[PDB]
């Protein structure tokens, strides 16, 4: 009566993991991963997001809280414009939706299952 | 490898699967009662007449009516809250709405952890 | 040498209090409260406000979680485009800019004031 | 009534009358023995041509070679933090926001609570 639930649940998911959308989200992360430059783009923002924050909790008094700020934007505009962050990031939304549509899927055929 | 048809049937299943529980069962109940019961019936069409009576307080431009009018609606509604049969309905919502959100997570959280091997 | 400093930072400020930008931000308030279509719309925000917020904190499973995003929208819309709520958050902008030029003033010559 | 420029010259007396404190006189005083501190003046140039190599090795695809001197600045950074007369300097910095903030807020606050009559 209570493990029906979970197994079923657990063959959806074994589903989406082995989908389309996940052996794509898979891959773009591996080509990531092992992409160097996007790696030095991703370590940068690393240290320059902490920084940011840092800056931002100090308050606008700060000697370069206008700099640090650019710095900040820029840095994402690189990520935002790197092929392999891009595509992975693409991917990670792709593989979210999956997961959405599931969960919007399950809330119908309770809805209407009442009538 | 399986596509988004696939797994959203696979899913319309789980939630029929979820329409034979406890719990949903208990919501669909206590949603008899509330229109059962001729006290919220009362006040749910008391209020649906008010509620028409403003769109011509729009019309015709009366700050103290419209609110008037208005303050008469909120309250009521508030007092519409306090009634026991609506009470149990509005929990066996959120009960239904906790088993939806962890069935939900239990499926994301297995992806978001087994996808990178 | 304590007082000094109070002193000087509430002559500013009551300075700020009878200048232009103050007696504008006034009389624009006064303009909003007098206004009864934009307290229907005020008060109407307030209700929506509150039921978006429950909503919201419910999940997507929620029956109106969509219809009352819209509400909450279109409220908005309906301030945003009021004469007398818009005149009101421009006023009220004029000065909080006023205020900022002033603390930037403050930590202008502090930096420089260093050389 | 007074216009923004009378307003802009109010404060950037009260702004020199805030460079006239403890706290403001101290800042400038830690910042003194910081440059003039030769552990400090050989880091920030260890650093800064560490710094001027890595522009080079951006040119030059080089990932080990770049995070190796990536590393090496980081971890220097960290390690130039350490040391107690920027460790003053980086306190009595914050002990003048404070009162810059302090001072700001009073302002806005005697204006926002005393604007509505």
């Amino acid at each position: 009566e209570s493990v029906r639930l979970q197994s079923e649940a657990q063959q959806l998911a074994e589903m989406i993991l082995q989908s389309e959308t996940a052996e794509n989200y898979r891959n773009c992360y591996k080509r990531l991963q092992e992409d160097e430059e996007a790696g030095r783009i991703i370590r940068s923002f690393i240290k320059i997001k902490e920084q940011y924050e840092d800056v931002q909790r100090f308050g606008k008094y700060h000697p370069d809280y206008r700099e640090i700020s650019r710095k900040m934007r820029e840095i994402k505009r690189e990520l935002d414009l790197n092929d392999k962050v891009a595509d992975f990031k693409r991917a990670e939304n792709e593989l979210q939706s999956i997961l959405d549509e599931v969960s919007v899927e399950i809330g119908t055929a309770v809805s209407e299952h009442v009538k | 490898l399986y596509s988004k048809k696939d797994i959203v049937q696979q899913a319309r299943n789980l939630a029929k699967m979820i329409s034979e529980t406890e719990e949903v069962d208990f919501f669909k109940r206590a949603e008899a009662q509330i229109n059962e019961n001729d006290k919220v019936s009362t006040i749910v069409n008391q209020i649906k007449a008010l509620q028409k009576q403003a769109v011509n307080l729009k019309h015709y431009e009366k700050h103290e009516a419209l609110k008037q009018v208005e303050a008469k609606i909120d309250a009521l509604q508030e007092e519409l809250e306090e009634i026991p049969v609506i009470q149990e309905f509005r929990d066996s919502q959120m009960e239904v709405n906790d088993l939806l959100q962890l069935v939900a997570h239990t499926i994301s959280n297995q992806v978001t952890n087994e996808i990178i091997t």
